[PDB]
RNA sequence: UUAGGCGGCCACAGCGGUGGGGUUGCCUCCCGUACCCAUCCCGAACACGGAAGAUAAGCCCACCAGCGUUCCGGGGAGUACUGGAGUGCGCGAGCCUCUGGGAAACCCGGUUCGCCGCCACC
RNA sequence: GCCGGGCAGUUUGACUGGGGCGGUACGCGCUCGAAAAGAUAUCGAGCGCGCCCUAUGGCUAUCUCAGCCGGGGACCCGGCGAAGAGUGCAAGAGCAAAAGAUAGCUUGACAGUGUUCUUCCCAACGAGGAACGCUGACGCGAAAGCGUGGUCUAGCGAACCAAUUAGCCUGCUUGAUGCGGGCAAUUGAUGACAGAAAAGCUACCCUAGGGAUAACAGAGUCGUCACUCGCAAGAGCACAUAUCGACCGAGUGGCUUGCUACCUCGAUGUCGGUUCCCUCCAUCCUGCCCGUGCAGAAGCGGGCAAGGGUGAGGUUGUU
RNA sequence: CAACAGCUGGUUCCAAUCGAAACAUGUCGAAGCAUGACCUCCGCCGAGGUAGUCUGUGAGGUAGAGCGACCGAUUGGUCCUGUCAAACUCCAAACUUACAGACGCCGUUUGACGCGGGGAUUCCGGUGCGCGGGGUAAGCCUGUGUACCAGGAGGGGAACAACCCAGAGAUAGGUUAAGGUCCCCAAGUGUGGAUUAAGUGUAAUCCUCUGAAGGUGGUCUCGAGCCCUAGACAGCCGGGAUGUUGGCUUAGAAGCAGCCAUCAUUUAAAGAGUGCGUAACAGCUCACCGGCCGAGGUUUGAGGCGCCCAAAAUGAUCGGGACUCAAAUCCACCACCGAGACCUGUCCGUACC
């Protein structure tokens, strides 16, 4: 799996990227979804590459987010998506323990967002840090740039929103 | 081989077998007993030897229903060269009366015929004899006026099948003759050419083949 | 000038081992109703060729008309109508992926 | 003179002699140089000449930068010893300003189409690392051929490396 | 097919070279022009007719790599070049890092002296 | 009928590194430019067509060259010889039992009517062109089949009017005759080629506009111009470097020139001169110095340095 | 007569939804039109559609490369050897592209895709980047793909259409982006380390920020060669034998223009001499010899900071002040400041239920 977060805006460019953004879901910035690794995957990501921060998060770090920030298909009450606003203690939408079992099931595979527990994408992050890198998105991760993966590093990027 | 940066073009090429751009020719209009990859009448010459071939094509096969090849004649007939073009009359006739209608001839096979009013029976075809055909080709040859490629193709059609082949492109007779003129019809084979070279010296006989053609037309063997 | 054979170049041009006429069995089969068969000019044909502009895209075959086969690109040309003219040979290729 | 917009690659091909006439002769003389015949290669001490540049010298710069070059090679006494070698030639044509074509810039004209640059000259184009002009003998001297090029180097545009041996 | 005919792919099949095979089953070379037919002149070829004689050509079979070609190992080379990103460097030309791709020449060693389809056939 | 700017009305095109002169990139075909689909500009590079052919068309049959060598630059015999000798014409492409050659036959270079593509990528638009059918009638072949002109892409032209081809329709109450009007189609021109019947001057000029576009000045630029630096071939009897100093390379200035066609055409007053102020170097003299191919004298070259100084007349509007 | 104009100017109330074209074909046409592209509105239709990616089946000859593969250029030698191509190709990408399936996204009350109809505006564009063609070049001319300006606010860049962040309902709280934290000015006179002495620099990009083929044993860092405890450098200090000016040559030629020879003697050692030098000598030097303590020495390449090739016109400049174990530069790093972006409360509009 993978987690899209969105640092650089679509000023202009490019035209086939930012296509490809959305699609994902995520229109704006430091908004945030969840990706499966696979084909018909993985060729978007690395289109968007420059654009977005990238990697696994660990699992207990996706749980931080979606609690915070996490789903409803209506913006609206029950606000914090928790356990008990996930799988139906009664009637409901269901899946798992609604938490970290929840995201558990996600981080392996499926189930998505959506189909389970049907609240959508995206994620809306609040882009927090003392800052992300080094202003401006440059080459990559080896280099002041807050580009491409590693496991923990999303953690801490997808930590402090 | 070579850098490989030509390439060859061969298949029956390289060594000569077929040719191309012939042997294409032959093949579109649908001849052999049925539809043919390629299909002829195949006329072939070699020292002291004729050959006479029929049939349609096959992906790997290139089969033949019935052949000739005078060296088997005399089964009965007899014993005379057979590097001439009597002798390659006789084949190629021998053959049609085995290709032509024996296994099978022109298009005839079991169900329905192809698409067209068409019935076939014994005896002369009804609705036109016309149907019978295959093409002949000579391989790689040269066509002549009289050769025996296209004595080959003379009887081998009075043999039933009907090819198409243009008349006053053959030997006539003498060289082959008809035993009447007034009746195209009549199994026919001369040898005036060699005959004739001494008076009546001594030696050869044309006499002896229009023997063979009288055996030819009639109930035979095989 | 401007004329059929315009700028092609390469396109139309089919070089060294492929010259001469090429095999008839391309030139021969046939196509039934909507078959996608993709457009091409083998060069060394000198009849039932498209344009030259469309060349490369599928279309679908239709009915034949004279020794030729509609078909074409009987697909879209640019993002735009399947407004198909197709006159062309078995010898443009045939077939699907 | 002076070479300015002359060795800037910002065009592309030709030479072509069939497109082309009136081409000046180069004033380049013989790229060959030293005794020929007898395989030089066979030497101790080895080689210079590296562009370390971009390009195009014109025949103007290597015609005087090359012998210029082999006269202080003829230290080396008259013929004996070394074959010196050019690399590159000077083919490439260049074409000047003809009011006719276009406006601004030169390979621009007045008007617009019309004059390309007359004919007026043609230079060699080198890359980053080629060898402009090579070639060596056993170690005759500390290095007089190293000495050479020293003033060849020094009438190119480039910047060019000695480069050891 | 202990030798054939028609092909597909169209050099992995090309170039060159060694060895083996038949004599009446095949392919030829071969023998010979009365005829059908033929050479701006020649039965050379084309065409026809035929088996006295051969395997020497061709052809078929086995094989050789020197050249050409195909593919592969290893080296060159993760080099050259490059899609995406960077308050990284440099006066600048230009370079660098991260991410995703990734070559050519040439060298050394193997591979390749066709593969496949239909038909007929001691 | 002829003469007839004496007089009247008009026209006298477009493109175009402003305009004009030159040219046409004004209709059309090929290679490249063109960035490996398609499309793509310039007064972009190379170069062609506005015909020619009754065979140089169509079909069928049959199918060895340049050149070299040897034997008697013509010709005859032999050998070598995959193609260096074709296909009307540009370019590019196609073609070998052929689309090329030779021989024979033949008129499909036919009439009629379509489908489609092109013209005009995408995306509408005519003439024209092409591909592929059918109906009818032929040609050649044994037959499949080929032939809708010349292997493919240039060789083209509206409406009105006339002439021409075959049959038919029709002309004002009516019949006959004459002479007309029409349906389909062929030929005749518009090359500024999707078609007006068409020469110039204006400094005597006028209007509408334009900085969409020139002259003059320009802020940007710095090829040009001025000056410098690096390297130092060479010359200077010997001696690179007292002095002179090429080639090539790197710069600085913003005095010349050019470019920008960017600014202004509801107007930024021309050249030269004059008068009056300030400045630049990169110093001509003067001060203080270094070198010398510095005896001295007179110089030559270089350094610091801008305090002060650095004119009068003859020709020419002249600078 | 209120002449006509394709030319300049002007054309007066609020708000909400959508939202261009500066291109193609024809035109006595290029300061204009028409028809297309593109914008909008209305009616119809009915279930799929395809801006992204992956795979499959196809199209391709540009980059590069190469030419004992055509072609045409382009060296030398007695097969070796030296070079090239917009109008070359035995090869050959990235990549663009037709079609299909898959995932994604989208559509069936927001009706897509598409069909028919009404109304336009528009056919002077421009800039950045990539690829270009012309030209010495241009804030040049002319293409192409794309994003932007035009018609786009707000934050930054000293100022500044298109450079960076960013696409914007009102109001409010919060956190960041670009960029910045010595002062002017919010936030550091931040940490570990090193370079720089030129005020280099404090200048991403660019008409705009120049600088190409002056000097520095100031100091720091890195590399390479050679020499050293068989005692180097100083390494440092001191010294620079007889035949003989070797023979020849030459005006001269005496170790040192050149040719030949390079012996012998006396020696602790000393070449018929390593370089400088003279007209030739002389003279200096090595080469060569002696002494001296004891450990590194010397030659050279590169980089960092600082110091003292490179000329312009009213008053110098990095935005300014001013700054040097930095407030410069490079390698790392920590904490902050800082938009209308992102998060968050309420409200408004619009669409839909």
């Amino acid at each position: 799996l993978v987690f899209v977060v969105r640092i650089k805006g679509i000023n202009k460019i490019p035209p086939k990227p930012r296509k490809v953004l959305q699609l994902l879901r995520l229109t704006r910035i430091n908004s945030g979804t969840f990706v499966k690794v696979t084909k018909a995957t993985l060729e978007l990501l690395k289109l968007i590459e420059p654009y977005v921060a990238y990697g696994y998060p660990s699992y207990s770090t996706i749980r931080q987010l979606v609690y915070k920030r996490g789903f409803g298909k209506i913006n609206k009450q029950r606000v914090p998506l928790s356990d008990n606003a996930i799988i139906e203690a009664n009637l409901g939408k269901y899946g798992i323990l609604s938490i970290d079992d929840l995201i558990h099931e996600i981080i392996t595979v499926g189930p998505h967002f959506k189909q389970a527990n049907n609240f959508l994408w995206p994620f809306k992050l609040s882009n927090p840090s003392g800052g992300w890198g080094v202003p401006r998105k440059f080459k990559h991760f080896i280099q002041g740039g807050s580009f491409g993966n590693r496991e923990e590093f999303i953690n801490k990027l997808v930590k402090s929103m | 081989a070579y850098s490989s940066r030509f390439q060859t073009p061969f298949r029956r090429r390289r060594e000569g077998k077929t040719d191309y751009y012939q042997r294409k020719r032959l093949v579109t209009q649908h001849k052999a007993k049925y539809n043919t990859p390629k299909y002829r009448l195949v006329v072939r010459f070699t020292n002291k030897d004729i050959i006479c071939q029929i049939i349609s094509s096959t992906i790997t096969g290139d089969v033949v229903l019935a052949a000739a090849y005078s060296h088997e004649l005399p089964r009965y007939g007899i014993t005379h060269g057979l590097t001439n073009w009597a002798a390659a009359y006789a084949t190629g006739l021998l053959i049609a009366r085995r290709t032509l209608q024996r296994l099978g001839l022109d298009e005839t096979y079991k169900g329905v015929e192809e698409v067209e009013g068409e019935y076939e029976l014994t005896e002369a075809v009804e609705d036109g004899p016309r149907p019978f055909k295959v093409f002949l080709d000579i391989g790689l040859q040269r066509t002549t006026t009289g050769a025996r490629v296209f004595g080959a193709l003379k009887g081998a059609s009075d043999g039933g099948l009907y090819v198409p082949h243009s008349e006053n492109r053959f030997p006539g007779w003498d060289f082959e003759t008809e035993e009447i003129d007034p009746e195209l019809l009549r199994s026919y084979i001369f040898g005036g050419h060699v005959s004739q070279y001494m008076e009546e010296l001594a030696d050869d006989d044309e006499e002896r083949f229009s023997e063979l053609f009288k055996g030819y037309l009639a109930d035979d063997i095989d | 000038s401007h004329g059929y054979r315009s700028r092609t170049r390469y396109m139309f041009q089919r070089d060294f081992r492929k010259h001469g006429a090429v095999h008839l069995s391309t030139y021969l089969k046939v196509y039934k109703v909507g078959d996608i068969v993709d457009i091409k000019a083998n060069g060394s044909i000198q009849k039932g060729m498209p344009h030259k502009f469309y060349q490369g895209k599928t279309g679908v075959v239709y009915n034949v008309t004279k020794s030729s086969v509609g078909v074409i690109i009987n697909k879209m040309v640019g993002n735009r109508y399947l407004e198909k003219r197709l006159n062309l040979r078995v010898e443009h290729i045939k077939h699907s992926k | 003179r002076p070479a300015r917009c002359y060795r800037y690659q910002k065009n592309k091909p030709y030479p072509k002699s069939r497109y082309n006439r009136a081409v000046p002769d180069s004033k380049i003389r013989i790229y060959d140089l030293g005794k020929k015949k007898a395989t030089v290669d066979e030497f101790p001490l080895c080689v210079h000449l590296v562009s370390n540049e971009l390009e195009q010298l014109s025949s103007e710069a290597l015609e005087a930068a090359r012998i210029c070059a082999n006269k202080y090679m003829t230290t080396v006494s008259g013929r004996d010893a070394f074959h010196l070698r050019v690399r590159v030639h000077p083919f490439h044509v260049l074409r000047i300003n003809k009011m006719l074509s276009c406006a601004g810039a030169d390979r621009l004209q007045q008007g617009m189409r019309g004059a390309w640059g007359k004919p007026h000259g043609l230079a060699a184009r080198v890359d980053i690392g080629q060898i402009i002009f090579s070639v060596r003998t056993k170690d005759s001297n500390k290095d007089v051929v190293v000495e050479g090029l020293r003033r060849a180097r020094y009438k190119f545009p480039g910047q060019q490396k000695i480069i050891l041996s």
